[PDB]
């Protein structure tokens, strides 16, 4: 057997060529970080975007070196129970909604409630999610308006009060801000909950526009990986 | 007048339902009971396929029961010929995210799709030498799952659009559209003659489409929840599909009704893939709960057990001659077992 | 509203679909029996072969 | 320590019955080490999932203690339970240069990975980008070569006794054996390369991680409130007690010899050297069995008796 | 064949009780939590309530706790919403949803426009 030996040599030729280009895109794979961008309807994810500078959008922008993925899924159906768990290998899942919708159907129990379902699957216990909450401004200007009916809308809005170890920045008095940081316990309600230590909620209640939204991501996505680290050691 | 045509829905939903039952003169079990039980099934690794980065999550065989296909979810679809371990060809993909695999029956070609909504077609055997799309499938409004060769030139797929689509790749266009089903659609299977083929839903329920005519001569309604699997009996008159309820169906097309369940109390995971062998025998079913499971078809009795990976089975196949079967798992290797 | 087209849609499939040829379960079982019986010699997975004729040893 | 002529080799002063029990401890240590990291070793490279590069220097650290059990400690057994080399003269600088070369790669392998986890730690977006199969496979190379050159050109060149009175150094072999001798500067020397430099730099790495595990306890206390004291107490407690306790003693006492001209009475050589070598036993102990996943992994191994419970069929 | 089947509905003035019953075939009925969501005229479909697998969970849309009383009854595989004190803006069609799968506390798709495992509803008319 000689043509035997011959397609052998050339299928281990092959084999070799293949293998090392799969070691260049694997050292360049290990070092790419991916994401989601899971739009709870028209909260943000158009405006919030163009920071992070037809089915699966993939942009690539890249922050201190690091080379962040991001993936706005769109034209996707709203029925998300089957595509919602192929994104489980992903370091975050950046849930955007819209916090001064509260009172305007309803974009605050549509989206509320599907915190709670990415929270408690099964193939997601893994997956942290960092959060935004688009349309503080809104949220403000109405409460201050005096179109705030959060408190028979979530009449669960009386025994609240702004937690006296607040951080308001300045034009948000005590009341207006009400509002905002309403909408920072219930997340963190869900969150507290279900829990199980593997993942963990960061909520960053900002406006549409600011240059400090990749630098949140990343700044995220560095503790979502230290405390996995941290714990794969058994160490806390 | 909306209920008024409600109510002849409901009576022919009744006369459907009476008809069944009128032919179900027996179960399988009641036939089967006096037959050899075909034993424990001990079967080993034979090859273990290294050389994907992610979670592998579809693969195919080739005709020639050699060559294999797997697609993972770094953007990679390698082509193993299956006996040496060697890669006959990695081609990669423009979209990372691919949720099928197919492998053209006269091995020329290969299709890939995923969340992009698009198939890629790729060519092989180019005079050039190199692998380069041949056409990209356009017109999914969701995100493909399961598409198959009925030639070098047609091909079928399934999408998350709730419909199913024949294309002819010359032109792109898709000949034919199926629109019968109400939830997504997460898999597929061709007769043998490929003038029939079943999709396995989210509204828990199979259809059985013709391909020429184009529309669903029947609907099999025996599961309670999602459908995640499916695949014909080697003769083409029954098939098997696994769902979310945590138990394969065997399911006929002559009687129009469930046949058989394959299901255990101690398991309430999810299936995710189902295959037969060659004669039909052995329905291997691919769980949720990091194994497998070989089922005697007729027995409903759990044959064998395939406990060798880490994460999860997310496809599993047996080839055209039954030689081996392959499992792809998300710990991002295909182990062939036999 | 488009809700009416379903609905006909549906009646009418439902309609094709009831009024096909059926076989007692028996029959199929039957069939799906002899199949399996006449194709054991040939599934290597079902009856092992010599490691000698496994291509994949 | 005041040469002799002729070496008295039955100071042997001991009933049969006790040293035979010695060697019945000796040995208990000896296949403790061979059996650990023998699992170790072969787990780590059987299973695939198990190929992580931080995998390959426990790996590597596996293998020089299964070395150091396998053609080292017996050596010294019968030396330690008898007084009494047995076994030549040109196999005792091969051994007492094995031995260093063994022992280092062991302590250099635990700062390395401790530099491993400070990058797992401390830089974790461009962990996996860095810490790549070629710089800790440059590490498993430096780690098992540099020992080598450092013990087979400092022994066999006689060059820990260069530097030093021959008469102390042929005194100080007090018939001989196989009593490695440390000059001063050697001693010295020594002692920083084997010791102080890995030892310093895992603590330093050490203490950093403790307190980010500390801060990071307390911001997910605060939040998420609506531990002995932590768990980053219980495990770098384990991690650098087992490798204090099992190493200091050696090295502060054969760095503090030489200088107070210490006759070093050859039971707590024994005893010190029993704790280093306590120390190779350990270290598959804190750095593979500690952790869940590779138990997870051995109990795999085992699967012709267990049944896994498939999420213990977790339901509400 | 899934089939939820709801029952109860009709005008009621405000302040008046109602009470909306959910039949459920074609599956083991005490594996699955059950919700019910509605959809007010013009508006899109609105999370109402949920209860557990064995009742012990339950949770209520915002305007709705201490108003509405859920329950299930898993020997008779029903699902039970009592609707007290209603109020003029509760009019809708209520629909009773199953979480696509067993043994899961999240439910992803109830809400969605397409649902397969949802009932066709019952109409609730709250006006004089
Ligand atoms: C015999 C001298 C040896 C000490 C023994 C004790 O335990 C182990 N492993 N080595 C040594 C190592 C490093 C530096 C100096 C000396």
């Amino acid at each position: 057997t000689e043509d035997q030996r011959n397609e052998e040599k050339a299928q281990r030729e092959a084999n070799k060529k293949i293998e090392k280009q799969l070691q260049k895109d694997k050292q360049v794979y290990r070092a790419t970080h991916r994401l989601l961008l899971l739009g709870a309807g028209e909260s943000g994810k158009s405006t919030i975007v163009k920071q992070m500078r037809s089915g699966i959008f993939e942009t690539k922008f890249q922050v201190d070196k690091v080379n962040f993925h991001m993936f706005d899924v769109g034209a996707q159906r709203d029925e998300r129970r089957k595509w919602i768990q192929c994104f489980n290998d992903v370091t975050a899942i950046i849930f955007v909604v819209a916090s001064s919708s509260y009172n305007m159907t309803n974009r605050l129990q549509e989206a509320l409630k599907l915190f709670d379902s990415i929270w408690n699957n099964k193939w997601l216990r893994d997956t942290s999610v960092i959060l935004f909450l688009n349309k503080q401004d809104l949220l403000a200007e109405k409460v201050l308006a005096g179109k705030s009916k959060i408190e028979d809308y979530f009449p669960e809005f009386a025994r609240y009060t702004t937690p006296e170890d607040a951080t308001p920045e300045p034009g948000e008095d005590p009341r207006v801000t009400r509002a905002k940081y309403f909408i920072r316990d219930e997340f963190l309600r869900i969150s507290t909950a279900s829990g199980d230590g593997r993942h963990y909620c960061y909520p960053h209640f900002t406006c549409s526009v600011d240059t400090e939204n990749i630098r949140r991501v990343f700044n995220d996505c560095r503790d979502i990986i230290q405390r996995m680290h941290l714990r794969q050691y058994e160490l806390l | 007048e909306l209920d008024q045509l409600r109510q002849e829905a409901e009576q022919l939903k009744n006369q459907i339902r009476d008809a069944r039952k009128a032919c179900a003169d027996a179960t399988l079990s009641q036939i089967t009971n006096n037959i050899d039980p075909v034993g424990r099934i001990q079967m080993r690794t034979r090859r273990t396929l290294r050389g994907h980065l992610a979670k592998i999550y579809a693969m195919h065989w080739g005709t020639d029961s050699r060559l294999l296909v797997s697609a993972s979810q770094d953007g990679k679809l390698i082509i193993w010929d299956s006996y040496t371990t060697n890669k006959v060809h990695a081609i990669p993909l423009r979209s990372s995210w691919v949720m099928t695999c197919a492998y053209a029956p006269s091995g020329n070609y290969v299709a890939c799709g995923g969340l992009d909504n698009i198939c890629s077609i790729y060519n092989l055997k180019t005079r050039e030498g190199n692998v380069r799309v041949s056409r990209e499938l356009a017109g999914h409004t969701g995100y493909l799952s399961c598409c198959r060769f009925l030639d070098d030139n047609q091909i079928v797929t399934s999408s998350g659009d709730t419909t199913c689509a024949l294309w002819d790749i010359e032109t792109g266009q898709q000949t034919t559209t199926f629109t019968g089903h109400t939830g997504d659609v997460m898999s597929l299977s061709l007769a043998p003659d490929t003038r029939l083929f079943v999709s396995g839903a989210c509204d828990a329920s199979a259809k059985l489409w013709d391909v020429r005519e184009g529309m669903c001569r029947q609907t099999f309604t025996g599961h309670e929840s999602d459908i995640n699997a499916i695949c014909f009996f080697p003769n083409g008159n029954a098939f098997a599909t696994g769902s979310d309820d945590a138990t394969c169906r065997l399911f006929d097309l002559r009687a129009d009704q469930e046949l058989m369940t394959y299901s255990h109390d101690n398991i309430i995971c999810g299936i995710t893939s189902v295959s037969f062998s060659k004669s039909g025998r052995l329905l291997l079913a691919g769980y949720d709960d990091f194994n497998c499971n070989v089922w005697d078809a007729l027995k409903a009795d759990r044959a064998g057990v395939l406990a060798g990976h880490d994460n999860r089975v997310s496809c599993l196949g047996v080839t055209d001659d039954g030689m081996a079967v392959a499992t792809g798992s998300w710990d991002s290797f295909l182990k062939i077992w036999n | 509203t488009a809700s009416i087209a379903q609905a006909r849609k549906l009646v009418e499939q439902l309609k094709m679909e009831a009024n096909i040829d059926r076989i007692k379960v028996s029959k199929a079982a039957a069939d799906l029996m002899a199949y399996c019986e006449a194709h054991a010699k040939e599934d290597p997975l079902l009856t092992p072969v010599p490691a000698s004729e496994n291509p994949f040893r | 320590c005041h040469n002799i002529i002729n070496i008295s080799c039955v100071k042997n002063n001991w009933s049969n019955d006790v040293r035979a029990s010695l060697y019945s401890l000796m040995v208990l240590i000896i296949l403790t080490t061979l059996v650990g990291n023998l699992i170790v070793i072969v787990s780590i490279s059987h299973f695939k999932q198990l190929h992580t590069p931080t995998n390959w220097l426990i790996h590597s650290m596996a293998t020089v203690d299964f070395l150091l059990g396998c053609l080292v400690m017996p050596y010294s057994m019968v030396r330690s339970a008898e007084h009494c080399w047995y076994f030549g003269e040109v196999f005792c600088k091969i051994h007492t240069s094995t031995d260093i070369m063994l022992s280092s790669a062991s302590i250099w392998h635990l700062s390395f990975i401790s530099i491993d986890r400070y990058y797992a730690v401390c830089d974790p977006l461009r962990y996996k980008a860095k810490m790549n199969i070629l710089v800790i496979c440059v590490m498993i190379f430096i780690s098992w070569s540099v020992p080598a050159v450092f013990a087979f050109g400092m022994i066999f060149l006689e060059l820990n006794f260069k530097g030093a009175e021959e008469i102390y150094y042929k005194h100080v072999h007090c018939r001989g054996g196989c009593s490695v001798f440390f000059s001063k500067i050697s001693g010295v020397l020594t002692f920083m390369t084997s010791f102080y430099i890995p030892g310093s730099i895992m603590l330093c790495v050490y203490y950093r991680i403790y307190l980010i595990a500390k801060e990071q306890a307390r911001l997910i206390s605060d939040a998420n409130q609506k531990s002995k004291e932590r768990k980053a107490v219980k495990t770098l407690g384990i991690v650098m007690g087992v490798f204090l306790i099992c190493w200091c003693p050696f090295f502060i006492c054969t760095v503090m010899d030489p200088f107070l001209h210490y006759i070093i009475p050859p039971t707590l050589n024994d005893v010190l050297i029993w704790f280093g070598y306590l120390n190779s036993t350990f270290n598959p102990m804190v750095y593979a069995f500690f952790y869940p996943w590779f138990r997870k992994a051995l109990k795999m191994m085992l699967f012709g008796k267990i049944f896994q419970k498939d999420s213990s069929r977790c339901k509400l | 064949q899934v089939q939820l089947q709801e029952s109860g509905g009709g005008l009621v003035q405000p302040g008046g009780s109602l009470r909306l019953s959910c039949a459920a075939s074609g599956f083991t009925f005490s594996n699955y939590k059950m919700n019910w969501v509605r959809q007010a005229p013009g508006k899109g479909l609105e999370w109402v309530s949920d209860i557990s697998q064995s009742g012990a969970s339950i949770s209520y849309t915002g305007s709705v706790k201490g108003r509405f009383t859920i329950s299930r009854d898993n020997a008779k595989n029903t699902l039970y919403l009592q609707m007290n004190s209603l109020k003029p803006e509760d009019t809708a069609v209520y629909y009773c949803a199953r979480c696509p799968a067993p043994f899961t506390r999240d439910c992803f798709d109830v809400t969605s426009t397409t649902y397969a495992y949802r009932g066709q509803g019952t109409q609730v008319t709250v006006s004089s």
